[PDB]
């Protein structure tokens, strides 16, 4: 009885027209390699919210 | 991005899938009929053994 | 000159509309499917 | 100069932010590769507000994408404009929250919150004078709401004197696609109300009837819906990028829309949208624009303001136009519909004019309006939250992950306080 | 990236598994040799450098006469020749033999094979267990794997597809005895468990498939379609994606109630697929229909708590939400007082596949429904009477007491289930 599960070989008829699988190569790479880490030293230029280094004179 | 934006295109890709499905299930009917013929010749064969 | 520019704008709009319907007809006529989007045994 | 760092949360946020950055790229003339393909010189003048400079004359996108399931970023990168995003800005977890606000706030969200804490200060100081941040998320699931409402709390302590935008997607009674959805929304807004500056109410019910009755189409996918939301998302910040006669930045809109710090909920809308069958039958002029602007079928929220009182409204216009017409028409609707407006603020309107319209159009406008009818949504979710909580249901996923039972009580009391504050102005 | 490890135990487990793994091999482009003639098969199939795709399955039985057909079938080369395990002297429809005496010699070697299958997998969604209540191996041996899995893996997801004995007909006589002894222990260490009745799968095939007399072979195809619909969100892209940990938090409201019912629609003949039109609304009223219910119980006697719907095919959110609004406006379907919104939906783009020799048709759009209902008291109360009148004279006990279990387990099983029934009623009562 249980030979009936795979008696018939696959036929290209019995298949859906659409076939859109998942693609995880790009995700697997960025999962295998970590999402950045701060061991760097602080380097940000000093800035003023009104004007950056005016030409104050006289 | 043109294909993703159009909508009559979506209508046509909704229709053509049904047009495919019709032929697929038609030849599936043909498969079912040939399986029924196989069952018929099985019954005749076993009647011959009984005789 | 302002009225003539308005008439030009209407003509440009209807020309762009005809162009986009011609493009949707072309992409309807020619359909390309990816081999990753098609089934392996199909 | 003035820079906005984009923040993108959840599966809903990634689907709506991909359509949003495509819309910006057409407006500023950027190819899918990333190089500048524009026919004008003005489009490069204000580009550092949303783009960062790279080698070879390329503009990358200032934007961080946060997720817990990695099945959402692959659709983004394989999608329409995913090749322009910097790969180090994507952050995803190894497992999903499970549509649980509990998992994305206490247990699972506390490990990934360190990594996005690192990348948000890789892009915050690279500018000169940071204007503010913009979050886009939804309140329907714990991936973008649980992570979102705690990311807001930590950033406010670090950067207090800035402006924070967030485009909340409030749950709707008819498109309720999650059972534990009132639990997620009530616990998120309670944390959200204290620690943000501007909130917007995008409701999928209001997206559905707009795209069905006004646009007159048959198949509205989410790409079409995220197009119409991004039109309001881009049209608000037109003054940041394009010169105009009346410029109005995000903070300029903010200081006139919040009379009180707990009053920061708005009703968006987009005027010049029209079906293709009626596009040639309608003359596009600004009295027709303000007519279609104010009727109840154009709001992006599921409230009818005829039951409420208009607290404060504004309109940001786009295109070459004259402002005697907008001032006459807006005085006309102010004088005509005198009952729906509050009397303790005369001249309830802010008006902004931008010279440059969106592509394919000559005139457009975006509506922001603070109304008393926003309490209609809050009471609908409050009764559903009270009905579910009073029978001791659906709590073993939450009180078993580090919560006592009093946090729902203080969240319910905060919501009841918030609704009662809206009541005194009606 | 995601995966779930499936285990088939018992003669019912492996017979379902043969129709099961036939369906995905055809679904994922796998020949019976195991080769191709995307990485979407990582949820089920492993990877070998030859390009081979070994399925992540364990085939468990205590009797080799059903496993040896797999050893000699069409799928000899595909299945790994050591995951399929076998025992000796079976269980002979005994809970006690499968739990205490016979099940103890195989329990060490199987746990090595879950260990050997779990080291490869970096992230594990959950385990699927396919078993039967009526069989001795399916009752006793499964009663303590779930104990060993809980003490080995802490909070991993566990799903059960359980052949529940039919109310009218029954193959065995000690089938109530095996069912109660499982439902004494299977409460506190099982995350979810769907009940399947062979009775209701039979009349659906008689009415909605135009076939008079099926076997187990064409019977497990429908069970394969339901579990295909659950896992198709993991395997293919869709508008709305649902994982294992999503719907388990959304269906069960209490730790004591994790027994939902799974209806499927449409189930139609290939000649009738040309006749019926199938819209989204026209396939979602059939799953709400009590005639097409998959468990022999009428939901009109009870009330609904939660629902999960898995739409698969060419569907749009507009027709889905219109149909949910139409269902809620009907007075026949009753929801409980504390749940105003009890729906969760799923969208899958890939249309269902069809198998050669199958009974169904190629359909553009289908749906399966996972609903929890206050109507399954009548099935539980029924074998409560069936157990009590069999147990009244202290009968059929010398085949259980002499194996090593005492007589207090039956009374402890009865008070546990009676506590479950009164907890079940106090949940369903209105405020
Ligand atoms: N639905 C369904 N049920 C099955 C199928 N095969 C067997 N069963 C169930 O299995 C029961 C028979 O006992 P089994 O489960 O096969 O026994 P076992 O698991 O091998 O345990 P032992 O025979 O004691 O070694 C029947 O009551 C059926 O309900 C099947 O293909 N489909
Ligand atoms: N407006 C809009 N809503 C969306 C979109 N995608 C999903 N949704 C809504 O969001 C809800 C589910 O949110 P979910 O994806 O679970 O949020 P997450 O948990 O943060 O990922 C559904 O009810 C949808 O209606 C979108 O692109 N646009
Ligand atoms: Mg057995």
């Amino acid at each position: 009885n249980s030979s009936h599960y795979g008696e018939f070989l696959p036929i290209p008829q019995f298949f859906p027209c659409n076939y859109t699988p998942k693609e995880q190569v790009f995700s697997s790479h960025i999962r295998a390699t970590g999402f950045y880490q701060n061991n760097t030293l602080n380097t940000a230029p000093d800035r003023t919210r009104t004007l950056d280094f005016p030409n104050i004179q006289h | 991005q043109f294909r993703e934006r159009c909508e009559e295109l979506r209508v046509e890709l909704l229709s053509i899938h049904q047009k495919k499905v019709c032929e697929e299930r038609k030849a599936q009917i043909a498969f079912n009929e040939e399986l029924s013929r196989q069952k018929l010749v099985e019954e005749q064969m076993f009647s011959k053994l009984w005789e | 000159a302002e009225k003539e520019e308005k008439r030009r704008e209407f003509e440009a709009g209807v020309a762009a509309n005809k162009m986009c319907l011609d493009k949707v007809q072309e992409v309807l006529s020619t359909h390309q499917v990816l081999p990753q989007n098609i089934h392996p045994m199909r | 100069m003035r820079e906005i760092v984009h923040l993108q949360a959840g599966q809903c946020g990634n689907q709506i932010g991909a359509k949003f950055w495509e819309v910006i790229s057409d407006e500023h003339g950027i190819d899918p590769t990333g190089t500048y393909h524009g026919d004008s010189d003005l489009q490069l003048e204000r580009i550092n507000v949303y783009y960062n400079e790279a080698t070879g004359g390329k503009y990358v996108p200032r934007a961080v994408l946060v997720d817990l399931e990695p099945g959402t970023m692959d659709s983004v990168r394989s999608g329409p404009f995913g090749q322009i995003f910097r790969p180090d800005n994507f952050v995803f977890g190894q497992s999903g929250a499970g549509n649980n606000w509990a998992k994305g706030h206490y247990t699972e969200g506390a490990e990934l919150v360190d990594s996005v804490l690192d990348v948000v200060r890789k892009e915050a100081e690279s500018c000169d004078c940071l204007q503010g941040f913009q979050l886009t998320h939804s309140l329907g699931g714990g991936t973008g709401s649980g992570m979102g409402t705690l990311l807001i709390s930590k950033i406010r302590e670090e950067y207090p004197d800035r402006i924070m935008n967030t485009f909340s997607v409030v749950p709707s009674p008819k498109v309720s696609d999650t059972v534990v959805e009132p639990y997620n929304a009530t616990l998120s807004v309670h944390q959200l109300v204290e620690n943000t500056d501007e909130t917007y109410c995008i409701d999928n019910e209001a997206l559905y009837d707009i795209c069905f009755r006004t646009l007159k189409l048959t198949t509205p996918t989410y790409g079409d819906l995220n197009h119409l939301v991004s039109a309001t998302m881009s049209g608000v910040t037109t003054c940041l990028r394009f010169p105009g006669q009346l410029n109005a930045d995000l903070r300029k809109l903010a200081v006139n829309m919040v009379p009180f710090p707990r009053l920061h909920f708005f009703m968006p809308g987009f005027a010049p949208l029209t079906s293709r069958g009626s596009q040639q039958y309608r003359a596009l002029t600004v009295p027709e624009l303000t007519q279609q602007m104010f009727d109840a079928k154009n709001m992006m929220a599921a409230c009818d303001p005829r039951h409420g009182r208009y607290l404060t409204v504004a309109a940001v216009f786009r295109g070459r136009m004259s402002m005697k017409e907008v001032d006459e028409q807006m005085l006309n609707v102010q004088n005509k519909n005198s009952s729906y407006f509050v009397e303790w603020i005369p001249n309830n309107v802010k008006t902004a004019v931008c010279d440059i319209p969106p592509r394919g159009l000559k005139m457009s406008a975006t509506f922001i309006g603070n109304s008393t009818a926003i309490q209609e949504l809050f009471k609908r979710i409050s009764e559903q939250f009270t009905a579910m909580f009073r029978r001791k249901a659906f709590l073993h996923w939450y009180t078993g992950e580090g919560m006592d039972e009093m946090e729902f009580t203080e969240a319910e009391s905060n919501m009841n306080d918030l609704v009662s504050e809206y009541q005194q102005y009606q | 990236m995601r995966e779930c490890i499936s285990i088939h135990v018992g003669q019912a487990g492996v017979q379902i598994g043969n129709a099961c793994w036939e369906l995905y091999c055809l679904e994922h482009g796998i020949q019976p040799d195991g080769q191709m003639p995307d990485d979407s098969f990582n949820t089920f199939f492993s990877e070998t450098g030859a390009g081979k795709h070994v399925p992540r399955a364990v085939f468990v039985d205590l009797e080799p006469t059903v496993i040896d057909e797999v050893r000699t079938g069409t799928y000899r080369q595909l299945f790994h020749p050591e995951q399929l395990i076998t025992g000796k002297e079976d269980a002979a429809n005994n809970y006690a033999r499968g739990h205490y005496t016979i099940g103890k010699e195989i329990i060490d070697l199987v746990l090595d094979r879950i260990r050997k299958l779990a080291d490869q997998c970096t992230g594990l969604q959950g385990f699927l267990v396919f078993h039967s209540f009526g069989g001795g191996t399916g009752s006793g041996f499964t009663s303590l794997l779930m104990e060993r899995l809980s003490v080995d893996y802490g909070k991993k997801s566990k799903l059960e597809f359980s052949i529940y004995p039919a109310p009218q007909v029954s193959t065995a006589v000690v089938e109530p005895y095996n069912s109660i002894l499982t439902t004494h222990t299977t409460l506190e260490h099982s995350d979810c468990a769907f009940m399947v009745d062979n009775e209701a799968i039979y009349d659906i095939c008689r009415r909605n498939l135009d076939i008079e007399r099926p076997t187990y072979t064409n019977l497990n195809r429908l069970i394969g379609q339901i579990v295909s619909s659950i896992t198709a969100s993991l395997r293919f892209d869709g508008a709305l994606n649902v994982d294992l940990t999503e719907f388990q938090t959304n269906l069960v409201p209490y730790p004591r109630i994790h027994f939902p019912l799974a209806t499927y629609a449409p189930v139609i003949s290939a000649e009738k697929a040309y006749h019926e039109q199938l819209s989204v609304a026209e396939i979602t009223n059939a799953c709400f229909e009590p005639a097409n219910q998959m468990v022999k119980c009428d939901p009109r006697h009870g009330k609904y708590m939660a629902c999960c719907l898995l739409y698969r095919g060419d569907v749009v959110p507009k027709d889905v939400n219109a149909a949910i609004a139409t269902i809620k406006t009907k007075r026949t379907i009753q929801f409980v007082d504390w749940c105003p919104t009890g729906f969760k939906v799923g969208i899958n783009y890939q249309p269902p596949t069809v198998v050669p020799g199958g009974d169904l048709a190629k359909v553009q759009r289908a749906v399966c429904m996972l609903s929890n209902t206050t109507a399954i008291a009548e099935a539980w109360a029924r074998l409560d009477h069936k157990f009590d009148l069999m147990y009244a004279k202290r009968a059929f006990v010398h085949w259980y007491v002499g194996e090593g279990m005492e007589e207090g387990e039956f009374s402890e099983a009865r008070e546990d289930m009676a506590a479950l029934e009164k907890d079940y009623e106090e949940v369903g009562v209105d405020s």
